[PDB]
């Protein structure tokens, strides 16, 4: 089918499986897509158009979004449509 | 159908019940692989005691592509590097 969905995807930034390759600003990073189990990490699932990577210093733990998420969701709910 | 319970292959076919992890059974309707060519395909795959990359090659070698789509490439497979 045609057409494209605005999938945001706002993930905890320590859980990424590379740290690097992703510093580069206002240009073009590739990004692989091959998932390994002995990382212990999590790969970005491909075909969400918009990443929001939140961090709090921590690396490889969770919850560090969860309170962002949810005030973007309290804030959008107040826009006027 | 034989010398009655004076000679038996009771002994025997426990042996080879004992024995029955190669076995597969195909029956229609009641079980799954209701095609005979994928049921006897499977069983050369399953039993062979290999290593995903020798069924990946074995699979290219028959070129069938349907087995190694549903068979091979399925969750938590860890090929080697």
């Amino acid at each position: 089918s045609r057409g494209k969905i605005c999938t945001i995807g706002i993930a905890p930034w320590g859980i990424v499986e590379n740290q690097e390759d992703l510093i580069g600003r206002d240009v073009v990073r590739p990004y692989q897509t091959m998932s390994n189990p002995m990382s212990k990490l999590t790969v970005l699932n491909s075909m969400h158009s918009h990443f929001i990577l939140a961090d709090n210093g921590t690396t490889g733990k969770y919850g560090a979004e969860v309170k962002l998420r949810r005030q973007l969701e309290k804030h959008i709910s107040l826009q006027k449509i | 159908y034989t010398r009655t319970q004076a000679q038996h292959l009771f002994i025997i076919l426990m042996e080879c019940m004992k024995k029955k992890e190669l076995i597969t059974v195909f029956r229609m309707g009641s079980e799954g692989h209701q095609d005979i060519d994928l049921a006897i395909l499977t069983a050369l795959l399953k039993g062979a005691n290999a290593s995903a990359p020798d069924q990946l090659s074995l699979a290219l070698a028959w070129n069938r592509v349907d087995i190694a789509r549903s068979q091979i490439f399925i969750y938590g497979q860890q090929w080697p590097v």
